[PDB]
């Protein structure tokens, strides 16, 4: 008997969800390996998602492109599944800087930065649930192609325990070791085992308050208990219990002393070629660095930057494709990608970046070129990775459209709302026509969203507003993501009526006060004024019942006329919808955060 | 017993920024006290002082009561009518007073060997 | 007060009033009544190498009841440790031997009530 | 009167400058570092490998291995100053100090660990076949050539080794130090560090239990620190050192009230042409001595 999801939602599905719900279902029951879901902003994508997961039944990674629409997916599926695993993978590159060297100033960037614990403990959570259970949901960044150790060794490794077992105490308190945990009975922290004479505490890697507590009476383990750490207050009662490792880079002691001496070989011979080529500085700073590391995995197994070092540690040829947290998942999974139109590109650029960064490293002695070997996945090892996908977007891109067989539609909204109207006006006295209308929007207590394609254009255009008596706040193209918060939040109390800035595609821009977008230059060269880009732009309009857009244009490009007809049909679809219900459109209210 | 030189590092130092080394995270406060009485300034450079305004603050009022409130580091104000004694012998007095191997190695800091005058 | 923090620790054998329990046992000892609670950390076989967990579990219980611990044998008695010059029931010291301890010529082996005399007048 | 004027400046010291006027070019360096020739420490918990650092990194290897980790031992259970691992007779000492009345007080061995330092079962933690007593025991030589691994070991090391030493043990207690061993163990502090070329020393009679071999290659270090931009100030007497420098200023025409004014500033040679200087009067031979000595090498 397996562990299903059981989906909690205090609604149900509404609009053309179901017909979308059983779209994708009935293609990942038929067998279909790509798939898209394109869905207007407004529709309850996560939900109609949500629905075609729990029918399936299968391990699941959703991928989005950043930190914050991560976190958002996380919390919206941790209310959808509160009784499932619902997991949040992202790493160091959510707000850290990685290992580098700039060849001009001199400067070797370390990966110093403490991995932080939270998401630390996150990632170890998400990786044991896969083994645990068959419930799980991971959402993640990117990160989720990056490298990461073999599975087969993180599994194999585990200490399984069972209630009267054959077992040692200092045998064990010496496996925890291997597996790459320390003692600290002076501090309990996750990530940690606690002796106390038979009285055996270990604070697994995955967990948060709840550790494990396995004890002796003579040769054989009694008791296992899951106590509430710092407390005592006893939770569990279990009988079996496995303890995976606290690092995802930890391996056998004899793959290890070969992959020792491989790495030995490997610094000799690019020493040989630093050495003949003059490159005389380069090799001692090699030959430091990766003496000293050899010596500490000599000595207990690992050391710090140990990544570095994965495709030898798992004896595998060079230029290997590496395992990734694809490879964690069972065969039969699935895979979601929220915005698809960016984050598989965003995926797409994951390795040119990573080579360069790491290339120049291994040029000025810093790392072996075997490092070059641990890096996140090219696009096409994450297409042979692939089981079954399903693409989401407004404005699904070239690739999800091309492999997908058309597209599922998802475009009426559960409270009726239309996609806007648009107009498009001459570029000869847009300011003032822009003022006239947003004073008008002032006097019916709405706001309004204005994008201009240049900086230049949008500080004149925010003081050009403040001089007209405008309540207008300037939203900078790199501001503090804090103050992002604020200053939107002030836009819906009224402190702003407006809101200028240069890309409006970023979020926490989806707001029911909003009900006019201007879009200036909307005929120029520019990612911002494409097909896809403009509708995106469209959209954010879209969660008011007055909502209007204005472009103002002197031409009307095919990016224009594309973006314009598709608002069209939705449109038209959507008023058929409503008047096929008695629907009458509108805005969705919500409350108002703080601290 | 103190030596001047060392109650002060250099001549011109800021007493705003606390010139006067001993009295140095009470003391602040009671600095902030003598100097409003008598009119001393706070922005200054020690060396261009006038002579009697270092004499009040270094060897004390001599019997003159000093209006002195202070606020404690609980946070509640309380008002005195001290008769001041000066940073000297502040210095000399607390150092005598105390049997402790700590306070005194605290306050010998701030002093100096001087031959026996008798 | 204690038997939380035994069990906040995360204890588990312990013994009270001669009587061994376990703790979450719901264990409540009587106000007026005196108590004997002697906290059981590890339990041993004499074999090869030994020392090291001997050695942690010494150190466990020592630090466990400052420096005491009870080393109660199966088959014969008890047999108790404190390390230094102290008693381990009364706290009474008398740190190191050393001659001038017994000398009646220097405070350091002087009687408090005559000063080293012997006599009174 | 400079160094106390200086440091009262620099790093606002507190101590007492003698009697001076004034100081000038006080904008031409930013840390004065005078290398004192006064012990080490005062008790024998005090090391080389204590008052260098080194000792700090030599137990974070061992909190590191394998069986510290499963005997949860960390940077402080082979600390020598620690209740923890440390013998607790001695108290950490390794060395009992006997009383004697008349004689010079003796160090006598701790009949408990044997003058280890550390209990038995600290020392049962092994790093590459030696334990923390037995590396503490090791030359500075054999040391770093035994912590050729870990390249922040190592490069400490080396500086007791570029000083002159590095024939005495890591755990040799400071009070047993000479002099100028002590006052060349802050050399070792003072030696590798990243020198801004705005920064001077001060030693007092770095030669003090030196051979003239052993000048040479202390004098090798130093105008190190000279190459680099620093600034190197000298007490000596000893004239193989005189001879070598760039600038010497001589000081009082005899001692007591006899003195106290200078006598000759300049080159080496300049001042070797002063009459009224003894340091030129005994340094003039010396500089012809060497010269010709020289010339007799070049010619053959
Ligand atoms: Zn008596
Ligand atoms: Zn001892």
């Amino acid at each position: 008997v397996e562990g299903r999801f059981q989906l909690v939602s205090p609604y149900e599905p509404q609009g053309d969800q179901p017909q979308a719900i059983a779209k994708l279902v009935d293609g990942l029951r038929l067998g279909v390996k790509h798939q898209t879901l394109l869905g207007a902003t407004g529709t309850g994508k996560t939900f109609t998602i949500s629905n075609v997961i729990a029918q399936v039944n299968k391990p699941t990674l959703v991928i989005a492109h950043n930190k914050t629409l991560a976190g958002q997916l996380h919390s919206e599926l941790k209310e959808f599944f509160p009784h499932n695993a619902v997991e949040y993978f992202v790493s160091y590159y959510d707000y850290y800087q990685p290992e580098a060297y700039v060849p001009q100033t001199d400067t070797y960037i370390e990966k110093d930065a403490k991995i932080n614990d939270e998401i630390d403990k996150l990632r170890h959570s998400a990786t044991s649930a896969l083994f645990e259970r068959r419930d799980v949901i991971i959402v993640a960044s990117v990160s989720c192609i990056y490298g990461l150790g073999s599975p087969e060794e993180y599994r194999e490794l585990v200490v399984s325990l069972r209630v009267g077992m054959e077992i040692e105490r200092n045998a064990l308190l010496r496996r925890l070791v291997d597996i790459q945990y320390d003692r600290n009975d002076i501090d309990f922290r996750r990530g940690t085992f606690r002796v106390r004479g038979d009285v055996v505490e270990i604070f697994p890697a995955s967990r948060d308050e709840h550790c494990i507590r396995v004890e002796f009476f003579g040769d054989e383990i009694e008791r296992i208990r899951e106590v509430d750490a710092l407390t005592g207050e006893v939770l569990g009662e279990r009988e079996h219990v496995a303890i995976f490792p606290a690092s995802h880079f930890v391996t056998r002691e004899e793959k290890m002393r070969l992959a020792i001496q491989n790495i030995e070989q490997e610094l000799e011979e690019r020493l040989a070629e630093l050495r003949a080529q003059g490159k005389l500085l380069e090799a001692q700073r090699l030959e430091q660095r990766t003496r000293y590391d050899l010596e500490m995995m000599r000595e207990m197994g690992f050391c710090s930057g140990i990544e570095n070092y994965s495709r030898h540690l798992a004896l595998r040829p060079p230029g290997s494709t590496p395992y990734t947290l694809l490879d964690y998942f069972p065969d039969d999974f699935l895979i979601i990608v929220d915005e698809s139109h960016v984050t598989l590109p965003q995926l797409r650029g994951m390795y040119n970046g990573d080579r360069a960064r790491k290339q120049v490293l291994v040029d000025h002695g810093f790392r072996l070129p075997s490092a070059l070997d641990n890096r996140p996945l090219t696009f096409e090892e994450f297409e042979q990775k692939i089981n079954q996908i399903i693409y989401i977007s407004a404005t699904p891109g070239p690739y999800e459209l091309e492999h997908s067989p058309g597209v599922v539609e998802q475009i009426i909204r559960p409270t009726g709302l239309l996609d806007p109207t648009i107009d498009v006006r001459p570029t000869k006295g847009q300011i003032d026509d822009l003022i006239g209308e947003i004073h008008e929007r002032v006097e019916r207590n709405e706001r309004t969203l204005v994008t201009t394609l240049t900086k230049k254009m949008a500080e004149d255009l925010t003081d050009y507003l403040k001089e007209a008596g405008i309540k207008v706040a300037y939203l900078h193209s790199e501001i503090k993501t804090l103050e992002r918060i604020e200053i939107i939040r002030d836009l819906r109390l009224g402190k702003y009526d407006v809101l200028v800035g240069i890309n409006l595609l970023r979020e926490g821009l989806d707001i029911p006060e909003v009900s006019l977008v201007a879009i200036l230059d909307a005929d120029k060269e520019g990612f911002l004024r494409s097909e896809r880009s403009l509708i995106q732009t469209i959209g954010r309009a879209a969660r008011n019942a007055n909502g209007h857009v204005i472009m103002y244009a002197d031409t009307i490009t095919k990016s224009m006329e594309i973006a314009i007809q598709e608002t069209k049909r939705r449109r038209a679809i959507q008023e058929e919808y409503n008047r096929k219900h008695g629907i009458v459109p509108r805005t969705v209210k919500k409350e108002i955060r703080d601290v | 017993e103190v030596d001047l030189d060392l109650v002060i590092p250099n001549d011109e130092l800021t007493l705003k920024e606390h010139a006067i080394a001993p009295w140095e995270p009470y003391y602040p406060q009671l600095l902030e006290a003598v100097c409003r009485h008598y009119g001393i300034p706070m922005d200054v450079p020690v060396k261009d002082l006038p002579k009697e305004q270092l004499d009040k603050i270094l060897y004390g009022s001599g019997g003159e009561p000093i209006y002195f409130r202070y606020t404690n580091d609980f946070g509640q104000v309380r008002e005195q009518y001290i008769a001041f004694e000066g940073v000297i012998p502040n210095v000399e007095r607390r150092y005598r007073e105390t049997s402790s191997d700590y306070i005194r190695e605290q306050m010998e800091k701030y002093m100096a060997e001087q031959p026996c005058p008798t | 007060k204690t038997l939380e923090d035994i069990r906040k620790q995360g204890y588990v054998r312990v013994r009270i009033d001669r009587e061994m329990r376990e703790l979450t046992g719901d264990i409540e000892l009587e106000k007026n009544k005196k108590h004997s609670i002697d906290v059981v950390v590890d339990r041993i076989i004499i074999k090869d190498g030994i020392a090291a967990r001997l050695a942690d579990s010494l150190e466990t219980a020592l630090k466990l009841a400052d420096g005491k611990v009870v080393v109660d044998v199966i088959g014969e008695g008890e047999l108790l440790f404190s390390e230094k010059h102290a008693c381990p029931y009364c706290g009474f010291s008398i740190g190191e031997l050393e001659p001038r301890l017994f000398s009646f010529n220097s405070p350091f082996g002087a009687c408090p009530d005559c000063d080293g005399l012997g006599a009174k007048l | 009167v400079l160094y106390k004027a200086l440091a009262q400046k620099l790093h606002r010291a507190k101590a007492k400058p003698g009697e001076h006027r004034d100081i000038r070019g006080l904008e031409h360096l930013d840390k004065v570092i005078d290398i004192d020739q006064s012990p080490i420490g005062r008790t024998p918990r005090s090391n080389p490998a204590t008052y260098t650092g080194v000792f700090d990194d030599i137990r974070d290897v061992f909190a590191s291995t394998n069986e510290a980790k499963v005997r949860g031992y960390k940077k402080g259970r082979f600390s020598f100053n620690v209740k923890g691992g440390r013998c607790e007779a001695c108290h950490g000492d390794g060395i009992i100090k006997i009383e004697m009345h008349f004689l010079p007080d003796v160090y006598v061995p701790c009949e408990v660990c044997h003058g280890k330092r550390y209990n038995r079962e600290t020392l049962e933690v092994t790093y590459k076949g030696k334990n923390i007593a037995e590396v503490l025991d090791m030359t500075v030589e054999d040391a770093l050539d035994f912590f050729a691994s870990i390249p922040k070991i190592k490069r400490k090391l080396e500086t007791l080794y570029d000083v002159g030493l590095g024939y005495m043990k890591l755990g040799q207690p400071a009070t047993t130090l000479s002099g100028g061993e002590a006052q060349r163990v802050k050399l070792a502090a003072e030696l590798h560090r990243r020198s801004n070329g705005r920064t001077l020393y001060i030693l007092d009679e770095p030669t003090t239990g030196l051979h003239v071999d052993d000048i040479a290659r202390l004098l090798d270090v130093l105008h190190r620190l000279v190459d680099n931009g620093d600034t190197v100030l000298v007490i000596e007497h000893n004239l193989d050192v005189i001879k070598t420098a760039d600038y010497i200023i001589d000081l009082g025409p005899e001692g007591g009230d006899r003195g106290g004014q200078i006598v000759a500033v300049g080159t080496p040679e300049e001042v070797a042409e002063v009459k009224e200087s003894h340091t030129g009067r005994y340094l003039k031979p010396i500089l012809e001595r060497d010269r010709a000595r020289m010339q007799a090498r070049y010619e053959a």
